[PDB]
């Protein structure tokens, strides 16, 4: 659904509800573009936005998990893996590529 | 050697300090009693330390009526700036109090005017919202900058003064009302219609209405109406601040 | 920090106030309207008998929904005080 | 610093385009008084050492002058502190 | 270096300005204003007998300024006490960690304004800002932050009064004062939601964030 | 078992409820994707997200337990165990992989 | 029970009630999965989730008791016992495995 | 909500213009705009990911990649071009 | 909202006038109007991206490139021309 | 009508009248005026000068005289408080910069 | 609003001035644009107002030097503190008459 779910014209219980809706919509659109690519039949994106401490100025960063289903035998290129990484990282404010995991329908890790 | 001429430094550091401190004691947020007095005095002292060396030092003795005239001039300038700034918060408070009074929140004023029983809670709500907005738009920095800038326009040295100019600040008393209505015109109007609607209900079977059904309905309607109207004040907040600021710039000169 | 954030927190605050006050006000309004229509039907008119059941109804309203209001307002205040150091400017 | 020298050349360019303080004065006065006191002390130690050419007259007069300068500094500090206390009592 | 008499004189004189350092260069200011505003909010202008709030603010400031004081001691006071750094250089060495704390919390707009008011040249990096610019910029930023915190603090205690007045007005009790009813409920709220632990933690984070 | 599943529950929901519902939804979607992996017939994800405590000198981190049911004889590859780990860890803010346990329908620990 | 238990929620729900209900639901789902493992016919999970404090002298970590009923003669493998431990420990924020007790239908302690 | 909506509108219009470009059949723009800070240090630069689908065999020229970069960077306050990624329908980074 | 709407209306009028230029069949203007930072060394500035679709073979003159630049720069308070990018329907940078 | 709305409307009206007078000029068939009025900020000294862009469509072959370009410049500059002529750009229907 | 009132006043003055300028023999139609100065939230500075006057003449009715002068005087007087030198007079062909 993505932004469509936001366009259902439904009361946002609270900022937290708004944030959850935003996270879901971003996930949806990202999966959409990933599928659009030739070798990809369906995509599933999970985003983990992080949380701050209490008195610790030490900080962390968000993470993403991407599962792709490929067309029969349509193996993804190294460059392909690279482009998926770039897109997902850019779509998430301050997402360090190295925190993007890409996996296939058989459970092979396509990234590092 | 070992001169350290004290009168020169005193006359250089005194009058700018007087003007800065006069603004501090009246300018909104900088004049709130919650700040300790020593913090305000230190802020004035440090601002004067930064500003004064660039200005031409005056030589009028502190033991003369000219010094009294200078001190009166600095106090007048500071209080005028601070009060002209305060007018906007006065207008916001007026609009909030009127919305609250049309809520029926304090009905005892219509029967006992000034009877030690009044709670303009909406006025306080929008007053503190206006203070938060003023903090966000960095109005206080502007105030300090304009306090500095009024020197070039009006130097420390005694200068002649004008008249209708004072009226202008006094005539700014109209804005508090005028702009106040501009903040209350939509919501009150619908509330008016609601009251009109209640009148239609009272044109039916006599009594058995108003003071029993009107008050809760109008209270809830006012609450949700002006809760929806909250996003509207911010453009009006900037409009009020711009009005006060350019009126100050035009009239101080 | 942005004025959008300021107006959003103000609006959410006053919607919380509306949610807190709506049950009591609505119960009082319904009781008053019911007593008024009964008076109109019976052709009885004294301005004081409508004030009697309103107090009882509104006081029962705290019995039934009071814990919900107390839990909602505390949660609002707790979240506001916890998010205070992240909306600083 | 490399960036510090960058800033120095930037300020030189600023001077090209364009074409001390009360704390500084107090620091200068303190340095002068301390230097006078140290000079008197060093001359006194040199005289106590037995080195030729140093006269007791000069030692004693310089110690006298150093004491007077110290007392002047003490008085200036006392007043300055009194004036600061007076200002911090001002109502705002 | 200065004579020992001059060093003692300077030390004694500098001991005078301790309240000024606490008020204008330390966390104490925005550790108080919040307390005064909160006391104004709950409707008890005396309640915690001041002195109590001042002691709590002093302890909070001591707990918050601990790393800055530690850095000053390790970098300036320790070499000075061991006769490795002169008295006129220990001050300059120790004024730098305090200056850095004063920056980590001082907003920009204020820095730009006070860089313009001094007619100083362009400041390309934060390393060119002198103390004469950072001091009042830090003071103004602290005042604004304290007032923001207090004004978002004020909202629930006025919300409660609003709903109390509306409920009283629904039933026609127009001559009942709402403040007297609201004060016990405001106290109940401030008891329930850990009134002080949450505020203490929020202020401490507000410094370390 | 569904993001929209808990996207209702009327109102009067103490935020506690809002969080628990999020946790459930995340669990559901993760199990879903894990099932999509070919060899996996059904997945079950349990998250333990600790509610922050100002008692310990530093914050503790969450944990996950993943149970998979495989298709008749469809043993999971080492690289597969690795990819499941990565996905679950990423989906949970600050989830250290080493706190993800993966188990099969027979009770063999794959992690 | 479990997730379904938290459906018909009356407005009158004290935080205490909220928590107790969460505990019940977690217990239910854990027992459910434990039954999914082949050798297990029915499972019963009891959680003791308590107060934390700070004095290191008196710290009581969360604890769990798991009772399993096995299929006629279906003895649990050491590895199985290990996997039950892992699952239960992970499902409880800060549950130290060593505080998970696993027992069979005859009263034999399968853990330690 | 007001911000998120602004972000999704900007994304839409940018994709729109990109598809206008002859060789481009459809475009998808994702913006990552970070939290602003008014202190004296905290600051981070935004990022963009652009996926283009080309017409059968319509390869984008170097200059074309350059113009896409310029447009996307300009449309986002303070977007450093180097933070714009352009990718095709096959997963080739045109950047 | 009031600001964002101002932006949309301006973008629209600018595109309009640009199309009303003989060789131009349609124009698309994107404005990036942000907030600046003082004493951040090299800050940045408002920026514009202009995409033009030309009439079959109607190449824009160097003067035409210059006049488009001037108009767009003037229409945006404090827009430094050098921050205006002009691109054609094929992705050639005209500026 | 918001304070901002009031300003934007004033800007639009000024643009309209200026275009009107420019068109009335013999050689000019239609005119389009765009004004960029700037913003005062507490982080700058001299506020940036307003700017204007003027597009004219000429009658078939009616080239504008150097004086015609000048007079257009003067009118547009005067109509905008503090508009420095040098910030007025005049362009034809073919994209030739006349200023 | 006051701002609306000010805009209306500016428009009315422009209209009447154009009117009188047309009534003049050689002038067929006139168009007057006034730029009244503005206030600032900081810094003192007057911006002597400015005027632009476009006249359309009757076929061949060239304006006299005296005529330019009189137009200048009228427009300057009608605007509080308008320095003549800030009045521009232009014809229908774009010739600057002032």
């Amino acid at each position: 659904v993505g932004f469509e779910l936001l366009d259902q014209e439904k009361f946002g219980i609270s900022q937290f509800s708004e944030q959850v809706n935003y996270q879901r919509a971003l996930e949806g659109e990202l999966a959409r573009t990933i599928e659009t690519l030739g070798p990809v039949k369906s995509a599933r994106v999970h985003l983990a936005m992080p949380k701050p401490s209490l008195f610790v100025r030490e900080q962390k960063s968000p993470s993403a998990s991407v599962t792709v289903t490929l067309e029969p035998g349509r193996a993804l290129d190294e460059g392909q893996i690279s482009a998926v990484v770039h897109l997902v990282s850019s779509a998430v404010a301050g997402l360090p590529p190295g925190n993007v995991t890409l996996v296939d329908q058989s459970g092979h890790l396509l990234t590092q | 050697v070992t001169s350290e001429q004290w009168l020169y430094w005193l006359h250089l550091y005194f009058w700018p300090l007087l003007r800065v401190l006069a603004l501090i004691s009246t300018a909104p947020i900088l004049s709130e009693r919650a700040i300790p007095k020593r913090v305000k005095l230190g802020l004035g002292i440090m601002i004067t330390l930064v500003i004064a060396p660039s200005l031409p030092a005056n030589d009028t003795p502190l033991f003369s009526i000219a010094a009294l005239w200078l001190a009166m001039q600095q106090i007048l300038i500071g209080i005028a700036l601070g009060f002209t700034m305060q007018f906007a918060f006065a207008a916001v408070r007026t609009a909030g109090e009127f919305i609250g009074l049309q809520m029926g929140l304090s009905f005892a004023t219509f029967v006992d005017p000034g009877s030690h029983l009044n709670m303009p809670v909406l006025a306080r709500i929008m007053d503190m919202l206006a203070m938060l907005l003023f903090l966000t738009f960095n109005g206080h920095l502007w105030l300090i900058s304009l306090l500095v800038d009024t020197f070039h326009t009006l130097p420390i040295g005694s200068n002649p003064v004008n008249s209708n100019a004072f009226m202008a600040l006094a005539r700014a008393g109209g804005l508090i009302f005028l702009n106040g209505l501009m903040l209350a015109l939509p919501v009150i109007t619908l509330l008016l219609t609601l009251n009109l609607a209640l009148g239609l209900l009272n044109r039916m079977a006599p009594q058995l209405s108003i003071f029993v059904i009107g008050f809760p309905l109008t209270l809830t309607v006012g609450i949700m109406l002006m809760a929806a109207l909250m996003p509207l004040i911010a453009p009006f907040c900037e409009h009020l601040f711009s009005e006060i600021f350019n009126l100050l710039a035009d009239i101080v000169s | 920090m942005t004025p959008e954030s300021v107006m959003m927190m103000g609006t959410e605050a006053m919607k919380v106030a509306l949610a807190l006050a709506a049950p009591l006000l609505l119960v009082a309004l319904i009781t008053g309207l019911i007593i008024s229509i009964l008076q109109a039907a019976t052709q009885i008119n004294e301005m004081t008998l409508s004030f009697i059941p309103k107090i009882v109804a509104v006081f029962i309203a705290i019995i039934v929904a009071g814990p919900w209001m107390l839990n909602l307002l505390l949660d609002y205040v707790r979240t506001l005080f916890s998010n205070l150091p992240y909306i600083i400017g | 610093a490399i960036q510090g020298i960058e800033g120095v050349i930037s300020q030189l360019q600023a001077t090209a385009m364009a074409a001390v303080s009360f704390a500084g004065q107090l620091h200068a006065a303190l340095d002068r008084i301390s230097d006078r006191q140290a000079a008197a002390r060093v001359q006194a130690e040199k005289f106590t050492l037995g080195e030729p050419g140093i006269a007791l007259n000069d030692v004693m007069a310089d110690m006298q002058k150093a004491s007077v300068s110290m007392q002047m500094g003490i008085q200036v500090r006392n007043k300055l502190v009194a004036a600061y206390q007076e200002v911090m009592s001002m109502q705002v | 270096s200065w004579s020992l008499s001059v060093q003692t004189l300077v030390f004694i004189t500098s001991l005078t300005f301790l309240p000024a350092i606490l008020l204008m260069m330390t966390s104490f200011t925005r550790i108080i204003i919040v307390f005064g505003l909160l006391r104004n909010a709950l409707g008890t202008p005396s309640a915690p007998p001041n002195q109590v709030l001042l002691g709590l603010a002093l302890f909070l400031t001591f707990f918050i300024m601990s790393p800055v004081i530690d850095k000053i001691y390790v970098d300036a006071y320790q070499p000075f006490s061991e006769q490795k750094i002169s008295m006129q250089e220990a001050l300059d060495k120790g004024a730098q960690p305090l200056r850095a704390f004063m920056l980590r919390q001082t907003r920009e707009a204020d820095l730009a304004l006070f860089a313009r008011l001094a007619n100083s040249g362009p400041l390309q990096g934060p390393e060119a800002v002198p103390m004469r610019i950072l001091l009042p910029a830090y003071v103004t930023s602290e005042l604004k932050t304290a007032f923001q915190i207090g004004f978002t603090i004020f909202i629930p205690f006025l919300i409660i009064d609003l709903v109390i007045a509306s409920v009283l007005m629904a039933l026609g009790m127009m001559m009942v004062p709402p403040a007297t009813i609201a004060l016990p409920f405001k106290l109940m709220l401030f008891v329930l939601v850990d009134g002080w632990q949450l505020l203490m933690g929020s202020l401490a984070q507000s410094f370390y964030s």
